[PDB]
Formats: C-alpha cells, structure tokens, sequence
C-alpha cells in the first residue's frame, strides 16, 4: 500500500533538462534513492514530508543528507528535482531521482504556509534566516514558507 | 486629544517568549526571540475628531 | 589494489565471505576498509559482510551500513567488488580495497524480496511498506540466507 | 608584480582555478564574509579563504561551521588550491578566490588515500577522521589540486 | 501550519442568484450591504457564503449568518435581484441593496442543519433546540458550503 510502488505520477515532473544555469544540473544524470521518513504516506503527497533530500554519493545510489529536523544551508546545499525511470516511475522510493544543487522545479506538499523544502525526519517546516537568505529585506521563519527558494 | 478619541482595550499585554524548543531553532545553536501582543480597539468618539487635508 | 594482510575474516560473520557471480559495474576506485572512525582496523559493528549492504563515510574510509533504520533498502545500492581478493572478500582490517557500485547480489535473512529494510549488520529484511523503499518489481524466491540479485 | 598585492597591483600572488563542472557547467563566485544583509562601508574581504571548510549559512555569504565526518554525502568544501605567502592569514580582497565546490568537480588536498584535514587560514594538518573529516572518499590518482567530481 | 477560514481569507468564488426559480423585480424593503453584520468596515465574520445568504443580527445591514437560528424571520432568508455580489464575504458590496423574496438559489455554511445556534465564525451548528424550522432543502442532510435551492 502507498504510492512508491511500479510506474506511478510526479510531483516534481519528469526529465526536465536546462532547469538551472549554474547551480543544477542540465544533462540527465539521475540515479536509485536510499529513503529516510517520507511520512504518513510512502513517497510523499501528503502534509508532513513530500519526499526529501539527497545528495549525490559515487556509485549507483544518492541518499539521504540527511537533515533533522529541517536544519538548511544557504547556496547551494543540494536539492531533489524530477525524477527518472527504468523499470519504475516516480519520486524516489527505490526509483530514480534526478537532484540539482538547489534547481528547479521544486514543488513540496504542505497545509498553509509553510511548505518551504522538507528534508527526511521533520515535519514540514520552513528555514529561518542565518539558513538561507537574509540578505535585503526579507521575511522567513518557521511559519513562513513558500514552494520556491527564500 | 488622544485619550478623549479612542481608548485601548488589552487582551493581553506585550510580552516576550524565546524558544530553543522551536523545531527549526533547535536543531541549530539558534534561539527565536518573538515579541508580541493582542490588542483591541475603542472608540469613544468616532463619530467626531476632526481632520484637513490641505487644499492649499 | 587488494592485500593479503591484516584480519581475513569477516568479524561478527554468519555466512563471512561470499563470492557473486554477475559483475556489476566498475567503480574501482581505492579506498579503507577502517571500520567508522579512520585507523580503527576493527570496531563493533563490523557485520556479515563480503558482497552485503555498505555505506561509505566523509573522510577517505568504505565500511559498514551500521545504521539501523532511515536508508531502507530498494533501488540500487553500492557494493565490494569481490572479483579481486581484497583482505578477505569485501570489508575488513585496514588497508586499500577496490569496491565497486551495484550489479552484484546481495544477501537477505529476512522475508526481503521486493521490499527492504536496512539492518546494521549490511544484511537485508522486509520491509512493510509506509516508509520503507521498494526493489524493483522484481522477485526472487525466499528460502533465507538466499542471495537475491537486485 | 612582484609582491602586489596593491600598489597598482596585478599579478596578484595568488591564482586560484574557476574548475568548470561536469553535465552541464556549475559555477559558484567567490564569498564575501558579511553577517545578514549586504555589508556597509565596503564588503571586506572574503569570507573564503583557499584551502578552508567552510559552508554558506546565506545565500551570497559565507561563513564557518565545519563538515563532520561520517556517512558520505556531498560538497560544502570549497577547497581552493594554495597560494604563494599568506598561508596562515587567509586571502584579502583584490586577490583570486573562488568557490569549488557542489556540483562541480573539485580541488584537493594530500597526497596518496592518505588524508587528513585543512585548516581555516590555508594550513594543512594530520588528523584522523573521527569527528570531522574534509574532501570526498579517496580514489585511485588523487593528489594536490586534482579534479575529483563530488 | 497555521491555515486561515473564514474571516476574509478563504476564495469562495461566486454564484448566480438567477438561476432556478422565478425572478423577482428591483424595489424596496432591503437592506445595506457591509463587513459585519452588525460590525464596520474592515470587521465581520463570514461563512462559506459567497453569493447567497446573509442574516441581519443587530441594525438593517447584511453580512454573512448570524442570528438565532431556533426562528428565521423576515421573509425567506433574503436574496439579491439582478445584483450578483462580488465578494465572498456573503454580500458586503457597499451599496444599499435591493432584496427579493421567490425561490432563488443560496450558498450554505456550516456543518449539519440549521436548526441550532451561531457559532461566531459565521456558521451553524446543532443546539440543544431540535425540530427548529430548517433552511431550504430539507429530507437531505446538508454540510458546510452546500448548495440549496430556496
């Protein structure tokens, strides 16, 4: 039971190229998740969690970070994008994920504000500021979240 | 006269809270101060207190 | 580079050395077979390990899984290549191994087939499914201590 | 030249490797040391030093905090090669620094799979990895300012 | 977390209230349209409402519910003739509002039948007064945000 299981949707959408300059990767280079807690559901779509972090390792396997409870360094720090598929389809759960570096599309599953990025362990939260920007004028805080970066 | 206009209710007054028990606090060194207070507001006379706008 | 000194057991064994028969893909790139903590020859923790479950640490050091939840088990995984000697087949005393990432079999004990969990001894379980990763659609037959290819 | 390091005040004595990524390009600027919002009164000088562990907390600044050993997973270092003098007193503004790092293929430290860790101010030390650890897991025909990708 | 309801925070979007029934003609016996139900400007609780329903409490001013629910009176529950609002406040226009009284459809709020007391966010709940007169559809057990016909 859950999703995560055989070809299944997206959140994040699939096989996106050219979605970052310099700070993701634009060739498709993607590769098998070790997952963390995706919460109540399996590989997300539900309030807490939506799919976390990974950070890429050498072999033929990315993993988890990983961040409790939802702890962020500011540039680049590595984030999950899209997915890709060869023989299951959908947003990691022992499928292919392509990461970036803090690319896009990012597109997390939450109640209100907040949203922001979810790691693996956590509810969903949003960082603060001295963890990403709190350079100009700018609002962030624990119950201050958007889908994209701050 | 200010007094006379309006007054100020309070519900609870100005006071200060910080938490390190806070989820993204926590985590790091990081301590969140908040500063906060919940007011209302009275009116003795809002049907009067007199203001202009130059035209001048 | 693979060596004939040091410990050429497989400490905290239960099947020891094992010897996979489909290469994966290469990935021989050297590395220390120090348990954790870099220069530690031995530690707790070391596992029945040869062509098992792995995880590499931050430093300059290749060791155990030794993570009892939160990197369950499914898609790709790393591996000991066990095609060349090494100090016994896979992890074990200091010095340099070659290991590989995965294309390899590994091992269960568990009622793992199509669903896995992370053990810390690097050995595979079944997992429940709500948080924990998905192999493939694939299958292979259950008997215990049989050697499933992922 | 030569000395300059100011005076009119080109060389600078001190060059350090904008290292194109890898799959499409990654590039990240030199960091400025400012604490929040955007410094006033000019930047200072740079907030990466080469040779350092360093990692953002902020999106265009950097900062101290130092990678922990243990469980492999990304970059953060921004190790960038040595320059001539001023090696334990970081590097000044109007000399060459950049990030490397997150990615993008990187520069490295020690000579052999024998590592050990880095000072903030470009020195170098022994150390074994056992409660921070710095640079990706060895490989083979790794030394000083060579080109690992992580 | 933290998600608003009622209050002016929540899209109802908007209806037409001539469509069903007969159609009335513009003239008098209204009554005026505003944020509060007895409040100002700025100042009202609000329903599910959108287009369709709104109760005096104190004063000859509308806005969405309140008013004891044991006894409605004043003919119907009091509908627009040839204005459709453009809010979703429930009515709160900003004009004097011209009224009806043939069947016309209506926006509910709030769990179960209106048979009970107000709730002071602008709905209804059950009282410790049953068998109290009903609004529109009856022999049909409504929810918050149905749709009835008059």
């Amino acid at each position: 039971p859950y999703v995560r299981l055989g070809y299944e949707g997206i959140l994040n959408g699939a096989h996106d190229i050219d979605v970052a300059g310099l700070n993701g990767v634009e060739q498709l280079a993607g590769k098998f998740a070790t997952i963390g807690a995706n919460g109540v559901k399996l590989a997300g779509d539900n309030g807490t969690n939506a799919v976390g972090l990974f950070r890429e390792d050498l072999g033929d396997m990315v993993n988890a970070s990983e961040k409790a409870s939802f702890y962020f360094r500011g540039g680049e720090y590595y984030v999950n994008i899209s997915r890709t598929s060869l023989t299951a389809a959908g947003i990691a759960a022992g499928d292919e994920i392509t990461c970036d570096a803090d690319g896009k599309m990012i597109k997390f599953t939450g109640t209100g504000k907040a949203l922001g990025v979810v790691t693996h362990v956590g509810e969903y939260r949003a960082g603060n500021m001295y963890e990403k920007a709190t350079q100009g004028v700018t609002d962030t805080d624990t119950f201050i979240g958007f889908i994209m970066y701050v | 006269n200010t007094v006379y206009v309006l007054a100020d209710p309070e519900f609870v007054g100005v006071m200060p809270i910080r938490q390190d028990i806070q989820v993204i606090p926590a985590d790091k060194p990081e301590e969140l101060r908040l500063g906060w207070v919940i007011y209302e507001e009275l009116g003795l006379a809002v049907v009067n207190s007199l203001a202009i706008a130059k035209i001048s």
